[PDB]
């Protein structure tokens, strides 16, 4: 069971 | 010397010389050496039969009852000496070993009978 | 010991059991 | 009476104590076991032979509790050894569970509950021992009514036993010396002695923990 | 099969929700994780409640996974789990809801009975019986058959899959047998007793072939042998019962087939040698079954209708009553959940204000 891949997307501050 | 934890134990301290065992019943700390410091000697035990064919055991019962009531434990051989004396009930190992010895000799009788009868 | 208790020990110690022993002789045998 | 103090001895004592808390090993590390070689990677010590069969078959306590809401609070958990040894229902009624968050599967930790050993229920909940053992089983809810069903048996605990032969003779001899004349046989009040089964759970609170040295 | 009122999400969307940015909450949780500090149950709840996109569900999945691996994992509030399922259904993420449900150990997803019906119904509405089957298994694992609505929905999906399915694996027989035994005991009617008879037949087959351990290992089943014996006891109970209780012929045929198949055809002993093994009792079971089968047929205790046909009629009669009770209790939970959420917000606000005032004094 592979752990979830941490993905971060920044859109709050342009 | 103040050991970490530990307790008093009534055990046998071996004395005498080589091939001449002799045990002194003492009340000493658990962590102390076998023949080291003891609080109070509570008797003696001579495993070798004397000229009368007897094994002499000395039991300072008044002091033995005192130390047992103070929390002193008993070694397994000491619990058998008390059982032999009748101070304590017979230890289960003494009874169990007696049963095993009877079984061992019972099988020896069957082997002896077969040798004589068959041959 | 009861039969059920003996079976419980056999299940508890599978593969490491000795021959069951009956009651010991009432008296100590001697060599003829 | 002035003696040169040992500042470093006190300094080293505090440092070791602090590091043993900051760098304390976790349950997932201490009690991890390699099921192939049956050895713990933390210390490299082989498990006892008699425990080999149960390790590969049964499950740890929090292995079952990791698949239940609230970590299975209020449910009943038993052990395979208790099932084989005792016909009477032996189980724990869980009250508090502390999981090990460091574990990937959250299959390690501590738990508190009410013990019911051989049909006798303790009044107050206390900590549960042998949690890390691969011995636990989970009682189904529908089977709880039949499993929890227990009927007490009348007590036939002997209260008086004969004295050992030498002690009885001395006690009787004491009576004759003092002038007392009676034919009653002295007996021991073994009724007070509450003999317990050797597999009765002990106090997990008073039990220690493995050291932090890794291998 | 659930009514539109039952699956209506207007009540959930009408909750007093405080607006928060996902990125701000995600950044806040990252700093706490780096410092190896516990994460409050209020913080994770705000993150789940502020899901507003399909992409945001993937980001929330990671933090939900991380919250399961946090010291405050046990404090995962129920409404957060219910919101998580609601968000997944809202943004066409049923697979994500199922994936966390299958990995409940890694995510802490333990929905209540009301939420399980919503997730199961979504697959039924789309005729996704393959995914609905897994949900029923999750209910079996979590033992969430205490609400009659869940029991009826589980029976409908299970029996529907049984008709199409022909080849059964030993794991599947254990899963289907366990998933049918649990709702059968709760339902005191013809379908309920048939499920007990049908479920025992599947579990009994695994016991003799795959061993007794495989039946209850990681399963909500007893370790006591005699699943085939308990199958016969169901027939005996029906034989002495009012005319309402009947056993479907399909369940009887399956049990008879299992006995004949077994009759025709690691190494640790878990049973005492004095006790008779289940294998040696197979001829006795076959003789008892034939006598019971003749007795039940003579008394007219056999129902000619199929399991799916009779279950469908049963749903049409009792589902509506069960839905009304669940909806009212669900409304009470929403009122109860709202009060608890306010208390957590107030507790944080009082602590934050108290922290600042003490900081100013210092």
């Amino acid at each position: 069971q592979p752990p979830p891949k941490p993905v971060i997307v920044d859109k709050h501050r342009p | 010397k103040a050991y970490r934890g530990g307790h008093l134990t009534i055990r046998l301290a071996l004395g005498g010389c080589t091939n001449r065992p002799f045990y002194r019943i003492v009340a000493a700390h658990n962590k102390c050496p076998r023949d080291g410091r003891f609080v109070e000697q509570l008797g003696s035990y001579d495993p070798l039969p004397n000229s009368h064919g007897e094994k002499l055991v000395a039991l300072n019962l008044d002091r033995i009852r005192h130390w047992i009531g103070c929390g002193a434990h008993l070694s397994k051989p000491m619990e058998k000496l008390l059982g032999l004396a009748g101070f304590f009930p017979l230890h289960p190992m003494m009874i169990t070993n007696a049963e095993r010895l009877r079984r061992k000799r019972a099988r020896e009788v069957l082997l002896a009978s077969q040798k004589t009868d068959a041959e | 010991p009861p039969e059920r208790e003996l079976s419980r020990l056999r299940r508890l110690y599978q593969g490491h059991l000795q021959e069951e022993s009956g009651p010991p002789p009432e008296s100590m045998p001697k060599m003829p | 009476k002035k003696v040169r103090p040992r500042l470093i001895a006190e300094l080293a004592r505090r440092v070791r104590a602090l590091r043993e808390q900051l760098n304390r090993p976790r349950d997932s590390q201490l009690y991890a076991v390699d099921y192939e070689t049956l050895t713990r990677p933390f210390s490299g010590r082989r498990l006892p032979v008699r425990a080999w069969a149960d390790v590969r078959r049964e499950s740890r306590l929090l292995q079952l509790l990791g698949r239940l809401p609230l970590f299975g609070l209020g449910r009943l958990v038993t052990r395979k050894s208790w099932l084989w040894q005792h016909d009477e229902p032996c189980y724990w009624r869980l009250t508090r569970v502390r999981p090990d968050y460091t574990a990937q599967n959250l299959d390690h930790g501590k738990a508190w509950g009410i013990l019911t050993f051989k049909g006798k229920t303790e009044s107050e909940a206390r900590e549960i021992e042998h949690v890390m053992y691969h011995d636990w089983r989970l009682v189904p809810k529908h089977e709880e009514e039949a499993f929890t069903a227990f009927t007490p048996a009348p007590e036939d605990s002997l209260a008086s036993v004969p004295y050992p032969p030498l002690l009885r003779a001395m006690i009787i001899a004491e009576r004759q010396k003092n002038g007392d004349t009676s034919t009653e046989e002295p007996m021991l009040n073994v009724q007070r002695i509450r003999m317990e089964p050797w597999d009765y759970p002990a106090k997990q609170e008073d039990k220690g923990r493995a050291k932090g040295t890794p291998v | 099969l659930l009514s539109s009122a039952y699956v209506d999400s207007h009540k959930w969307e009408a909750r007093e929700k405080e607006h928060y940015c996902l990125a701000d909450l995600a950044s806040l949780m990252d700093k706490t994780f780096e410092r190896k500090l516990p994460v409050s149950s209020l913080t994770i709840s705000r993150l789940i409640d502020n899901i507003s996109s399909r992409e945001e569900i993937d980001h929330a999945e990671y933090y939900l996974y991380k919250f399961r691996h946090s010291p405050n994992c046990w404090y995962l509030r129920n409404w957060t789990i219910h919101t998580w399922i609601r968000q997944c259904l809202k943004y066409d993420a049923q697979d994500k809801a199922l994936y966390t449900l299958v990995n409940k150990v890694q995510y802490g997803i333990f929905p209540d009975n009301f939420t399980f019906n919503l997730l199961m119904d979504s697959f039924i509405k789309k005729e996704n019986y393959k995914d609905a089957l897994s949900v029923v298994f999750e209910v079996m694992m979590q033992e969430a058959f205490e609400v009659p609505s869940t029991q009826l929905l589980s029976l409908y999906v299970l029996f529907h899959c049984l008709a199409k399915k022909t080849d059964f694996s030993w794991e599947e027989e254990r899963n289907f047998g366990a998933s049918l035994l649990l709702p059968g005991l709760k339902q005191k009617n013809s379908v309920g007793f048939s499920s007990q008879l049908y479920g025992y037949a599947l579990l009994g087959k695994v016991e003799l072939q795959q061993g007794l351990r495989a039946v209850y290992h990681n399963m909500p089943l007893i370790w006591k042998p005699g699943y085939l014996d308990r199958a016969l006891q169901v027939m005996e109970k029906v034989a002495a019962s009012p005319e309402d209780i009947k056993l479907c012929r399909e369940a009887l045929d399956v049990l008879g087939a299992v006995l004949k198949a077994l009759t025709s055809a690691e190494k640790l002993v878990e049973q005492l040698d004095i006790e008779e093994t289940e294998q040696s009792k197979l001829p006795q079971y076959l003789e008892r079954f034939k006598a019971l089968h003749s007795k039940l047929q003579a008394l007219g205790k056999i129902e000619s209708e199929g399991l799916l046909s009779l279950t469908t009629q049963l749903v049409k009669e009792k589902l509506s009553t069960c839905e009304a009770e669940d909806i009212a209790t669900y409304e009470q939970n929403l009122q109860q959940w709202h009060l608890d959420l306010v208390q957590l917000i107030q507790r944080e606000q009082q602590q934050r204000e108290q922290a600042k005032q003490e900081y100013q004094a210092q």
